[PDB]
């Protein structure tokens, strides 16, 4: 086999990747290698059973650097993952990680801001950040929906953000209700002192019409914008990326579509490669998980693709999924976005996984406050910041979270109202 | 109950729990220093205090990400000595918001900032219960 | 020798240059003149021993005014010093002064304001201008650079500067520097009442990106930004000086690696040419001198190019260094910077060496002050105004400015806690 | 200590020194009077005495190097005289800023700049002992 070198040691500019893959009976791992990696061939230098599956094996390609564009996360992924999933040879193929060479990712921008110029933007320290999604989920006009952005708003919410299914409809055309949000954006910085923003979907059919779009959001003044990098695609993606940069935009991503390529074990591509593709090109928010009920997901993967998404240095753990030491080269980070059921009570979990440096949103759209938006939003930012509080004091928030919010619901009548 | 949009004024961190003792302040300074980070203390009047977009009538293009008043007014070994400088600037500027805040010195970068003090003269805030009519 | 012409009288367009040449043993000081010199072609006409060095002769070229493009530094260094230190028959050459004829500046527009203009736009009259370099030299965010230059500005200096080194960096990217100057600048303004600045750099890698820079800070609507003159180059100036007078901005010159040009007494090319061609191409400040301890070099020569790049003739004076009557024909004249360890005990002879038309560079960051940037910024105006104050007055500062200080410190606290 | 951002104007030239007394101002204008330049008196009232962008709402393009309130109003042989119009316009508008201004007569361009009176009325300025806190 020209492309299997288990004796190869890989250099220092190699982009790498770590395949888990089944081959059909009868083929060897190290032929199945060999069809993967097949002075610019990819290589296949490691392979390394999985144990605990049967037929189960992780086989490690090396590509040159020459072999893909600078900065071009669309190339990335069509030199590594173009045509080599329908490989009959294989009867299932995972892409599980990817190592970029710190000499590739100096050829990238990266996030426009980052997490740490996003908080000096936003004057917010020492605790995560709150959103919430408009609710009903579409038939809103723009007056109505900024009625209710600026209710969510004002009660104590950092953020609010479109519907991923609201770009242009004839029910809300996007110029009405960019200019709705930012009245209500403006009402609600006017009325609590605090900064806001609501995450405006730039998400179009033409680059043309998204650039429009966020240049619409641009002279407005509103501070950030959203996209959907997995359904507009990377080059869309990286323009927009490019033209925050320019401007001074934040950009929220949404990956909607994901779990058509990160849902199944034996097929398709981990979440934390899309994580990985996602920071290269661009994006200062990144909605990286769901708490139905709780965080769902194993713990240590989720923490594992936030360590990948957020610090400068990643050194390789296979308990949470690391194949490789990742680099960064002082590289923007990106800010993970918890979305979904986030109740009151289960804030304390969610602080202590996440810590200070993510986005909790309430992708529910609240209104399980019976007094109304404003108040939910209140009692929300209320629980929020006892148990930053909570933790800052040295308190141990697994254990003690229901009585830091009992705590917490005694003095606020807004949490009363929300802790029934 | 109906949040109060009259004199309801925050400042981000920790502005919506109750007013913080000096038991309170103190530990959260212990716990800015206990990271290796070093506290220091913002003050501004009630002039300068809140946002604004005084300064955005000067540019052109764009205004995005640009507001006035994120800048306070600059005023740090353990809680004790930042206690100490609390009541001394509470007594030079009685009618001014202290903010403490925390400053990585690896990273060259601010990692906190919460009000310890609100001005009793000011009345441009509400209280825990009177938050909701 | 066709090119050695010691009858020769230089026309009133002639560009003249004066070589300090030392030619190799047994070549005659005539035939080493000839060759630097070797209808359009340059011709000397004019040899001088140097009394006090062996073997060392100033040889005066005279050029035709056609052989250089109208407005071009560029093309003039070119042509005088483009292949001439090369020369084996010579063991040393040094470029020492320049003769522009009015016919060539009246082709060049010059720094984009001026002294005069400066002084006019912001207002202030009868003193020197402050500035400090914000320190630490690299690594601090955007945020806490614009905290850093409020903190300064509030406390009484009327400019402050980005240092050299800083243009755009993964831990501090230009715009959000640029914002949060801006931020900064205008708080400090509205504070104190004083017209404030910060010399935002503009050097960048490519003149379009440098030209992005100097729009940013046009549409920012603060007053001043830098340049790089000598790494950027003169092409790059004279494009960012066109664009300054075009939408009236100041631009302040740096001379990064000039001591790599204007060190060595036998080889190079001395500063007070490198501060005729700054003029010529444009600046409104050029970074003149360092302050170690006190004005470093002979106080004559500072002086000679302090006048050459300041005042509207220069008459020759070989004391001073001036190997030539300079007429600037009303080109509006630059502004020396002196900076580096200006101590409070030292404004004295700094602002009696250089009067009223000069700005005084904090460039070790102050921080010396015990009590904060603001008092010590205070501390360094309150000493500034009163030298200014005892030299109106008749005093002599080289023998008072002991006395005027202490006489400053006696009713000034921030003074004291700087005197000490 | 505190360099105060309350009330603590202040006017350019001669601006952080103590307020300069009749003498002082003397040798002063003693001082224009010898390098050949004209003085002149400018005064203006606390509503028209600092920078402003007032009038920045009617330009487009770029407002730099623009600013409101640099100039101020009008108001010439020796101190003594230029003493004299200080007094009256100080008894005239007491509550006005007086500045002194110089004027090359060769170059026609102001040279000089300096305050030479503070409303007692306006409390807008701190004084050389409170300018810290």
């Amino acid at each position: 086999l020209t492309y299997y070198t288990p004796d190869y040691q890989p250099k220092d500019t190699d982009i790498l990747a770590a395949f888990r893959m089944t081959p059909q009976p009868g083929v060897p791992p190290e032929e199945a290698g060999a069809a993967v990696a097949a002075r610019y061939k990819g290589r296949c230098y490691d392979i390394e059973p999985v144990p605990g599956e049967e037929n189960q094996y992780i086989a490690y390609i090396a590509y040159p650097l020459d072999l893909f564009e600078e900065g071009s996360v669309t190339n990335l992924f069509t030199s590594i993952v173009g045509n080599v999933f329908g490989f009959k040879a294989l009867r299932a193929l995972r892409l599980e990680d990817l190592r970029i060479p710190p000499a590739y990712v100096k050829t990238f921008q990266g996030p426009p801001h980052g997490i740490q110029v996003e908080r000096d933007k936003l004057n917010k320290y020492g605790r995560g950040l709150l959103g919430c999604t408009i609710k009903p989920k579409l038939g809103l006009s723009a007056k109505n929906y900024g009625r209710a952005v600026y209710e969510c708003l004002r009660g104590g919410l950092d953020f609010t953000k479109d519907d991923e299914n609201v770009n242009s409809q004839p029910f809300m055309r996007w110029r009405d209700r960019f200019l709705f949000v930012a009245e209500a954006i403006y009402k609600s910085q006017a009325e609590t002192g605090e900064i806001k923003g609501h995450y405006l979907n730039a998400t179009a059919a033409t680059a043309e019409e998204m650039l429009k779009r966020a240049e619409c959001a641009k002279d407005l003044g509103v501070p950030i914008i959203m996209h959907d990098y997995l359904t507009g695609g990377f080059t869309a993606n990286t323009s927009l990326a490019h033209y925050c940069r320019d401007n001074g935009l934040l950009l929220h991503i949404h990956r909607a579509m994901h779990a058509v390529i990160d849902r199944q074990r034996n097929h398709g591509i981990h979440f934390r490669v899309l994580a990985k593709a996602l920071r290269l090109s661009g994006g200062d928010h990144l909605h990286s998980g769901t708490v139905v009920g709780k965080l769902e997901g194993e713990r240590e993967v989720t923490l594992g693709f936030v360590d990948l998404m957020r610090d400068d240095y990643i050194e390789k753990d296979r308990s949470r999924g690391i194949y490789f030491t990742q680099d960064w080269v002082s590289l923007p980070g990106t800010m993970p976005v918890a979305s979904g059921g986030i109740h009151v009570w289960h804030m304390p979990a969610l602080v202590e996984i996440f810590g200070d440096d993510a986005c909790l949103q309430f992708g529910g759209g609240t209104l399980g406050h019976p007094w109304g938006n404003a108040p939910g939003a209140a009692a929300n930012r209320v629980a929020l910041e006892a148990c930053t509080q909570a933790r800052n004091e040295g308190r141990d928030l697994a254990r003690e979270g229901g009585d830091v919010i009992r705590a917490a619901c005694k003095w606020s009548p807004e949490l009363a109202a929300a802790c029934e | 109950q109906v949040w109060t949009p009259l004199n309801n004024k925050f400042f981000e961190t920790f502005s919506y729990l109750p007013p913080m003792t000096d038991a309170e302040i103190s530990r959260q300074v212990d716990y800015i220093v206990s990271n290796g980070w070093t506290p220091c203390l913002e003050f501004a009047g009630a002039e300068s205090a809140y946002t604004s977009n005084e300064n955005c009538v000067r540019m052109q293009n764009t205004t995005c990400l640009y507001y006035d008043n994120r800048y306070w007014t600059m005023w740090c070994t353990d809680g004790g000595q930042v206690l100490r400088e609390v009541q001394a600037c509470r007594r030079a500027f009685p009618d001014a918001y202290i903010r403490v805040v925390g400053f990585d010195p690896v990273r060259q970068v601010q990692v906190s900032g919460f009000l310890v003090n609100r001005p009793a003269s000011v009345r441009d805030y509400q209280g825990p219960s009177t938050r909701s009519v």
